[PDB]
């Protein structure tokens, strides 16, 4: 997989170049928000559990045909797969937050699960819903103001809202 | 490619677990280190032409046979001495390149591998390129960590080519 | 056991290498985050007796059926009360431990692992050992990196009860 | 494995208390030490080839019946086997230095190494030999004045030699 | 699914043999204790409805927190009450699946399947079933081998959640 | 796989309900009705091998060209294979038979066996055949009136049949 | 050996599983096919001399050649009649051992395990052995299911040599 | 492995003879006691949770010791060990109270197994009381006169203690 | 197919090597004893009809029941001799494919995989064809090392059936 | 696979037939020319490593975009794997020309390589002008009249080149 | 060791069969070219002073600086000198040893097997052996196919160098 | 394994040394004896099944409590098993013949046969007279005059009789 930094050297590569004064400066800068980066991602890890379960809680009680004998969330085996699916996409989601680059979320996660959804019956636009939840909670726990030292850390919350919407769009 | 963030990610990642406090202290460690790293890297870059400049001449004089043997092995013709810069301004970008990832990555990718093959099938002895490596060492004029920085993966080449 | 350092000698061995900088990195992170770590790790062990006294007493206070229901697996007997105060000792220490040696390793070898068979085998329920954390992580009254280290671990056993 | 902090912890948990006074200070002495600690393994990590080679021509200058048609180390097999295996026991050397524990060294690498060579007909006095010398020539790189910001770093040598020895006394 | 059909001839196929007198005498054997199992499993479907009304209320009796206590995992709302007595009927509904089948099977495949994992998600305790299922066992009125059935797959579920 | 009740119990819970009295009556039927599926079973098993080999002389008789050189069944490999092919469908013909189900038959044997056959060379049309003597053969031998206590047993005949042309269609 | 207990603890202990109902139904009803196999058995073994007496020269009727024929593989001298008449008997004890266990595992283990190799390397026809098991089916005498139970291990060794 | 009636067989062949009378006889009155058989296994089976939790909470009562730290059963992974182990034990008891032959026991579970506790450290003799409550319980519970048909079912319980002890032996 | 040259190439394919010397010589060992064996191959080619017609008429002599008694295994019906013949000639046809491939290949593949399953499941009697090998063997009238090509590949068909 | 030999028995047996004067005729020629046919062998074997090493030096100096910064060559580890393809396709052409048959080469490495190429990016037109270098290296060093018995082997020669442009053409 | 006999042995061993005239064969080949192969392994032991004395010197022409250059993996003390004539020697006996085997597995397991380590761990050049290789090859005054067998290996060590 | 060529070269090896004019002469002879070898092999291959077969009615007519019921040979199993081990005892023997060194003989059957032997129960000296039995069969079968170019081939009959020897030691 690539980070952030593994990416700008990929690309220089590709063309021979040594980096320019501009890469130089950008990387520099991500290097200055890695503080950041890490409370998010610690924060939203800090709270995994609370924030699948509140999002499964919350999915089956707008899409109560899921879990109605039938539904695709019926049967607990048929359930701990939906919750494990809900948990290692966050998972991912996390790996992506701090990587700063979304390849591993597409590469080990996105990547061929809406085939894997259609052929086994899975209502990839309930998932997407469900991810929708977990990007919601997870903003509101990385972005919680209280217990921080004070800052704007909001370029990062739209850069994390990025890699949710990704994978709501890639099982949509 | 192997950076101390890929690393962090598939430790977890084979555990199948979230990235836990042991893995953030490893990437913490690394945005730390990062400075003396970025100092090193913008310092050999500004410094390029010259570094390779001096670098590949030093080789011709430890060894002279290098520029008057037949063969196109050898840097004895405009074309063989294309070739040597070429190849020492390669090994300068990727330690460039390693400063800035914050590990070996980008030298094991696209250098590393494959380097026994390469100097056995085209004939290139690897203590030139030590040669080249040792000039850039003593001669890149950085001190403290930044220095400390840089010669991690110089020598990590010179071991790799001995 | 799961320690920044023996994750990087792990990584290191497993593909039969010397230690990198990318390992070494990894390393100073942990030592540069020891600081706070050692002074949640003091504190915590400071005020042991008073955070186990105070947690116990508010598992009581959410879950009142614990100290009235018959059964050996309520604290409605003063065994049942010692055996209750000692596993919530248990969960401080091991989180001590955690501070101390910079990863989950010390809870992950010695409480987490059979954890759901235990509480499973002797009908302990996990939200009771969840609301003893939560009170700890609201009480051990510690502030800025020192309050984020112990809070990491306290979270890390809350999500493995859950 | 453990390195030199679950050591305490494993102690502390095998009697059931919290860590004392002492033993936090203890702890935290190694990590004030780090630095030369990082240093000492980045020295020897950077001349590990010198150091292996070296080693090797003047054990096989000291004992030239080693590569004499017939002896252990002659033909490039058991030659490649020899150089890989000064490699193995240096490269663990390092790990337990950057531990500050030897328990990774025992484990992995010194353990039922003796059996190994007596089976293979390899003198183990001679491996001993081979061991020394890389000891006395990793301890003058490490401890090198050249280079490095002043300070006492000997306790440290002495912990490093310590390594050697062990890994000689248990081949020999 | 496991019935002692499906497991005659998968112990036949794993062999890549045809059936013999061996697998025959287990369906003869399934044939002939069915007249029991018929006989339980039409008696809980008759009166499901009474023994899952008096089921939920030996839970509400045996613990008072779960009716009074806030929380969506509690049955201290009319959501909390309708959900427990949809579980409890299908602890009641699988029972006579496994009676008609002649095996866990359904039992298996439908419910303690991820059981563990589930009353872990939504913080459901074990006990609560199991005090369900012993109401269930104390109450079926059947005896002889009919009640021998019945008895069977309820203290099959029992262990599974112990 | 599914046998006869399982099927039922699936389809129940696939309503979420609890079995009703026509069911419950119509599975009490088949239990009555085991001792004669249990006797279909043992005979066609008893003769396991005169089916196979007395089918495998009649295709041979009316289809010469399937084993003069260069024909399918020609060489003693395939000629095995054939008689393999002919054994293994005989035997999931009969696990259908005790589960008085199908699935066993589709799922581990009839399922993709057509493009099996085509991939090889191997004439599907053929197969049938050989499936058609079989199960003419098996059905005498099943319904055979001697040596067992007399009684209507031709609704089961009807039902092995059912299983023998449902395989013969997946190969042609 | 393969028996419907030994198949039933078998496919428990695979699943590293306690019996269950669906493997004890099985046992029972090994344990009530045991009269009609128990029935076949006796009447076997006491009529055992004649039945092997007579399924010899059935063969030696069917075979006229095996008697006048020279060559060690046959019965044309008073050892190979000895032979002959020995491995008789031997198929016919296993048929009462399987009929006595319930199953094949006795003539698996003892008989059919090796039986190509053997008739192969003393050049011993598969035909002659299957006459033998035919004279007996046809002359053991029994009716009912002990018939039943005896024709169908006849069965088995029969196709086990076609 | 061997149940009681491959037990039989396996005698006769070896000394190559067909079944006694005596034998036969014997072997009838295994098949009239097997009511008594599975009753005892489905009892013993239906109460296997409390049976190990009971014998586990009797144990760690009386000997404080394994559950103390440092004790054999200290530590989460321990204890769970130790409750895996009771579980085993009991389950290989049952299968040969089935079989009516203890082979199944020794073979796949009693065989190497107090070489394999000394080998960890773990206190037989402990084990062996954990095995003897069991025992108790087990013989209390499959004997239990309520709920069922009156009979004399003690020889069975002879047996059923035999097999205990012979495990308690076996790690004792 | 197995034959030395196919050999020699799986044996330096495996290794992922280029063919060496050590191939080299197999192949040329291959080249000289052709003259032998296509002398055998021609020689049994050009007589044909009179090996296949002796040795169908050496069997029936041999074994007189294959003749007389009924059974579409056996030679006492027109097409059964037909059958008969084509077999033999199969075996035949089979040899002088070994002499001329230099290896038992063509054999292994076409006649002797699937053999006994064959005579098995047709019960057809490998002493019947021995016995026709020893025919062809005894009367092919080939001398010096020519006979001892033919011989081998007859000796490896005869065993083949032992 | 299949040499010369195993090729014609092959087609014989399809028809069931012994071989014709004619056919034995054939074979005994391809005997008599054994001996240059492992010349050619042998002498494209000796000079394996130069023959794909100024192949891959033509190659480059020709197309100098493939060693460029983001050519398909670029990096050592993609220089490596093309000099291990061209040294491979070497390897199986020689087989071919010991077994006088095509076949070991398309089956077991033309087959499937075009589309290998195209999965990759890598130039397919480019392999197969390396290709067509070798055959020109090959066959000079194969037909060099220079230190070997004088004689017509140019029938040869065009079998060799004929393997050559069957492996250019798959790759094209 | 790999010779055409282990080669025949192997192959045979691997599918678990007896020696086939395919494996005979092979080994008559190795028979037959064994006059060529003695002859040229005499012929070089005879003259191995002289041909090691004269590839020495050809190397220190075709390399001057290997004679001049200071350290120890050049030739430019009387002890460097000794070694480059001692490992001269050593191909050479090889050479011998693969000629009078059959094969190149005395080469193979002495020394190609951690050929490339050794080169490279202690800075020697491939092309100095190469080229001592070359004039061997040239001057052993060899003709027929007693230098075709030479050459052969001696090919075959300047292939592994490469 | 090795041959009587790579046995002198290893032998040569060890010591550094080119072969002597005696060694060469030495093995120059035993290529000269190659056809007598491969004549041996050829006909004691050739009747493999014979041999081993008389073998084992000679030994059983001997031995007959091998196999009365109990016996070690009792069952079609065990009969097969012991069958197999004289076929595979012959077939090492031929390796042994034709590489003219009894290492494969040794190295991949007979060590550690007799402890194999032991654990099982199997009597070795039964095992060592069949073993004899198939030594003068194979012997008598090998130098038998009839068919063949005349001449002395003895030496060669005493090479062999040394291997059977050899083995019948290895588990007697
Ligand atoms: C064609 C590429 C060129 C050519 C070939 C040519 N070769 C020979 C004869 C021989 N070649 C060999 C070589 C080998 N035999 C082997 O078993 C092996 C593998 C170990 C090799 C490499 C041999 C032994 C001979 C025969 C003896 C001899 O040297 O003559 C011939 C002559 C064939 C004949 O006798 O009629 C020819 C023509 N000649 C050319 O000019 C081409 C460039």
């Amino acid at each position: 997989m690539l980070d952030a930094f593994a990416k700008v050297v990929a690309q220089a590569d590709a063309r021979g170049e040594f980096l320019t004064n501009a890469q130089f400066d950008a990387l520099s800068n991500l290097v200055k928000e890695g503080n950041k980066r890490l409370d998010a991602v610690n924060r939203i890890t800090s709270n995994a559990s609370t924030i699948v379960a509140n999002a499964a809680r919350a999915l089956f009680a707008e899409q109560p045909q899921l879990i109605q004998p039938g539904g695709n969330a019926y049967t607990n085996r048929r359930m701990a797969a939906c919750l494990r699916d809900m948990e290692i996409i966050l998972r991912y989601v996390t790996y992506a937050i701090l990587a700063g680059d979304s390849s591993v979320l597409d590469d080990r996660c996105l990547n061929g699960l809406r085939e894997t959804y259609q052929a086994l019956g899975t209502p990839g636009s309930s998932v997407a819903v469900a991810i929708q939840k977990m990007k919601d909670a997870a903003i509101a726990i990385a972005n919680d103001p209280n217990g921080i030292t004070p800052g704007d850390c909001s370029a990062l919350m739209s850069e994390i809202a990025g890699y949710f919407d990704r994978a709501a769009a890639a099982v949509a | 490619m192997k950076t101390p963030i890929t690393e962090a990610i598939a430790a977890a990642d084979t555990q199948g677990r979230f990235l836990s406090n042991t893995e953030l202290q490893a990437v913490d460690g690394r945005f730390k280190r990062a400075v003396a790293s970025m100092e090193a890297a913008r310092a050999l870059t500004n410094n390029a032409q010259s570094l390779i400049d001096g670098a590949a001449q030093a080789v011709y004089q430890k060894f002279p046979y290098t520029t008057t043997m037949q063969g196109s092995q050898y840097a004895s013709t405009p074309e063989g001495k294309a070739k040597c810069a070429r190849d020492i301004g390669y090994y300068l970008r990727m330690i460039t390149y390693c400063l800035v990832a914050g590990g070996t990555g980008p030298m094991d990718e696209y250098l590393i591998a494959g380097l026994s093959e390469i100097n056995s099938t085209f004939d290139l002895s690897p203590s030139w390129y030590i040669e080249a490596l040792k000039y850039i060492k003593a001669n890149h004029g950085l001190t403290g960590q930044a220095a400390v920085e840089a010669n991690a993966y110089i020598d990590y080449a010179i071991n790799a080519l001995s």
